[PDB]
């Protein structure tokens, strides 16, 4: 029973940790009335700067993609995108609807400047970063151009949000 | 406010869907109405 | 508005000429009930009472009395918004493309509103009667490529937990293995109470012209769509039994109550294709316009859809 | 060889499915299409339709046009032609594209979903260096020459 | 992310069989038109027979002591009441609410009538039954008088049901 | 939901259609009983008979 419910909480811990918006609820309210260093958050979606002429696909999603490079992966069932990099990146996963499980991806012939994840804490600014096969941003054959803006900001014992703008591919 | 009477003029897009969907669940009671197997 | 939005004025003229779905067919008017919401999730919640032991003899002077109990089930129904994006003439535009017979470029396939939007809605009206009787959606006929849908979204042939019969390759031209099939899932099936009700079945071409035969040497005055309904009689006490053909269905036969306490269809009043006010607008003659419609909303009991597909390998 | 058929038709067409009624020649555009896609037009040089187009120099009295080409010459994809005014629409390189091309009619039969393809000299599709395009579908024969393909491009790879 | 929610949902399963009424989502209407046999269930609260002058009695507990025979525990808190037979019976735990965690239990003074789980299906008909450490009613050094009117009826994996009507303490 | 508790009126409808149900089996079968086996039924007066029994 006891040892039944510890099994539960820690599941649920574990599965939420890989979720934009996870819904705890708290016995009290938080103070966060400073307006500095509130946007470094797991979900703060879409991007630091966007412009109204930006392309936005939806696309059916396995995994957690999220604030991840992806790609596409064809079976039947229509193409989905799955996070991973290498010569195979698609785009970036900007956004998730869990209850449709349908992931925004911004095509890499678009350019974009936000928060994404890192593979660790090892990123400094003004850094050559590519996509590694889970999706994850890595210190530098990088195919694409994306520079980091700021250093690797830790929020859980795996989350790691670096600010990079991604311009395109390289020659 | 339905579509079907000529006298209804909706004012705004919300009152439009509101009589397209009026105008739908008419058309349906009217068909299983004149509907015999 | 219709003094202002020339597109939403030709829908309100045009609504009218589209025509109404085959899928009501399908169902009493009783078994459809209306909704209000376009995405997400409704939770309905059903009380039964039962009877915890044998009742009690009022005589003489007595306080001890039995129970009786309650017990509630909850299920949830999950629906889905969907649009598609359509090319049309600008309003203004209309003038310099108008002909004497026509109007419209026929060289670069480019329509007016009106007509347009009533070619799409048929279009959606289509798909989404393949998706009420098939429950998936797909554009290709070989039936792959499917859109991923979500959980609890089933239609009448890919409902969980119903009873499903196989005839075999071999047998695929046997009326009578068909018939014995049908016999065995219309054993299986389980109506509870409410077995004095109405049945609807539905076929596929082929198997109407093979049920149109004369009944198996060979009989007369009878045929196997006369056998199956009087098959059917012996299990809904009696009641009546409809046919209906569906070019959707292939090699399938679909047995289901036309109660509304087993099965009952409860789709979003926004299901139909609906305009959207979104119309993008350039320099050129070329205007897009968005349509509308939801998915979703058919609820079953357990074990009371019968399916039988002849495998056709 | 043209956006519509050049010889007319002896019999209506049957509006009763719905299914595979969109592997045309004639569908013309994306089939995913973006309102925030830049759309050129240009001079057309020969028949660009449903091509990767490359920019042609002429003596210089008159302007520039497009002609059915790739390699390392690629500007865009030719989605649209206006007969009348000789008008190619393309999308270039550097826009995100999903619909039907052309394919070239050698080894389609292995050509399968999720395949990489590199325009040729000619504007046509084919499997793999230079510029990203991945098939979508299987190749769909139109006429004994003519095959289409559903594919993404999304710009030059490294 | 997929594997967490597997084992998400085998914890849950697991918790929700050590519960009164577990509140599941299902995709169809279950079916019980039959009227025999429609009050074996473990959601089935109180008693077969219930008199009006029947005493009860709420009380904080500890661990899940639903249908089981209850004793009183003493730490500061309150006394709380825990699952248990033997000589230290106090009464028997007939309801449960868990949102105030709250037992509604039958005094040992007042007879009983109703079902009650068994330790295991080797329990018959005129059987003379304990309360084991578990308070769950074993098949006979009987403090109380328990006779089972019915065969054990199992439910889930462990559930067993048994009619067993207590009417005091031996001699 | 969690304590199974209804309002009086539904309470009512279901525990009457419930005894509406025993009505009928009782002037059926010609005993009364609420397990599907037929065991344990109630012990009833002489003169008392459905159609079956």
């Amino acid at each position: 029973t006891t040892q039944l419910v510890k099994e539960y909480q820690e599941k649920r811990s574990k599965l939420e940790k890989f979720m934009k918006n996870p819904q705890h609820d708290a016995s009290l309210l938080s103070n966060s009335n400073e307006f500095r260093d509130k946007n470094v958050e797991f979900f703060a979606s879409g991007g630091t700067r966007t412009s109204k002429f930006d392309k936005l696909e939806n696309h059916p999603f396995l995994g957690y993609p999220y604030k991840r490079g992806v790609k596409r992966v064809i079976q039947h069932y229509e193409p989905h995108v799955e996070a991973g990099g290498g010569e195979d990146l698609y785009g970036i996963c900007i956004d998730i609807d869990e209850f449709s499980k349908t992931a925004t991806i911004v095509p890499i012939t678009n350019n974009f400047e936000g928060y994404l994840v890192a593979k660790d804490s090892t990123v400094k600014v003004k850094d050559k970063l590519i996509f590694n096969k889970d999706g994850a941003l890595e210190k530098v054959k990088a195919t694409i151009n994306a520079t980091a803006l700021t250093d690797a900001k830790q929020i859980s014992n795996e989350v790691y949000l670096v600010k990079v703008a991604v311009f395109g591919n390289k020659a | 406010a339905s579509l079907l009477d000529s006298n209804f003029v909706p004012i705004n897009f919300t009152e439009f869907v509101q009589a397209i969907s009026n105008t739908y669940k008419q058309r349906r009671i009217q068909f299983y109405e004149n509907l015999k197997r | 508005l219709f003094d202002e939005n020339y597109y939403a004025k030709a829908v309100a003229n045009i609504i009218g000429e589209v025509k109404d779905p085959i899928m009501y067919k399908w169902f009493s008017p009783d078994q459809i009930e209306d909704v209000d919401l376009q995405m997400g999730y409704q939770k309905t919640v059903k009380w039964d009472a039962f009877l915890n032991a044998n009742p009690t003899t009022i005589a003489n002077e007595v306080n001890t009395i039995s129970t009786i109990g309650f017990s509630s089930e909850v299920v949830r129904l999950n629906y889905l918004k969907l649009q598609y994006k359509f090319r049309h003439l600008k309003q203004t535009s209309e003038k310099f493309y108008t002909s004497d017979s026509y109007i419209g470029d026929i060289n670069n396939n480019l329509l007016p509103f009106a007509q347009a939007y009533k070619l799409a809605s048929s279009e959606i009206i289509k798909l989404i009667n393949h998706f009420v009787l098939t429950g998936t959606v797909s554009i290709q006929k070989d039936g792959k490529n499917q859109k991923r849908l979500l959980p609890n979204m089933y239609g009448l042939l890919n409902m969980p937990e119903q009873i499903k019969e196989e005839v075999a390759s071999g047998d695929k031209d046997k009326m009578d293995k068909i018939f014995e099939k049908i016999e065995a899932g219309l054993s299986k099936l389980e109506l509870g109470d409410e077995f004095s009700t109405p049945m609807m079945v539905i076929v596929d071409p082929a198997t109407s012209l093979k049920l149109v035969k004369p009944y198996a040497a060979a009989s007369s005055c009878e045929k196997w769509e006369d056998v199956l309904i009087q098959t059917i009689k012996a299990i809904n006490n009696r009641e009546d039994v409809y046919i209906e053909t569906s070019n959707l269905l292939k090699h399938k036969i679909l047995i289901y109550p036309l109660n509304s306490e087993l099965i009952k269809f409860k789709p979003s009043k926004y299901m139909l294709p609906t305009p959207n006010e979104q119309v993008d607008k350039d320099s050129t003659d070329v205007a897009h316009s968005y349509i509308d419609f939801v998915l979703g909303g058919l609820l079953a009991t357990r074990k009371t859809i019968l399916q039988v597909n002849i495998k056709q390998s | 060889l043209m956006k519509n058929p050049q010889q007319d038709s002896g019999l209506l067409s049957n509006s009763i499915d719905f299914r595979d009624q969109n592997l045309i020649f004639s569908n013309s555009g994306g089939v995913c299409t973006s309102s925030k896609d830049k759309i050129e037009n240009y001079p057309a040089k020969g028949y660009p339709y449903k091509r990767g187009v490359k920019l042609s120099f002429g003596d210089g009295t008159t302007e520039l046009e497009v002609e059915a080409g790739g390699g390392d010459d690629l500007y865009g994809v030719c989605s649209d032609i206006d007969e009348f005014s000789g008008m190619a629409t393309v999308i270039p390189i550097t826009n995100n594209f999903t619909g039907y091309l052309t394919l070239k009619k050698d080894g389609q039969n292995g050509v399968n979903p999720g395949d990489k393809l590199n325009f040729n000299q000619h504007g046509e599709l084919e499997k793999v260096k230079s510029v990203n395009a991945i098939a979508l579908s299987k190749a769909h024969k139109l006429t004994e020459d003519l095959f289409i393909v559903l594919a993404s491009v999304f710009g030059n790879r490294a």
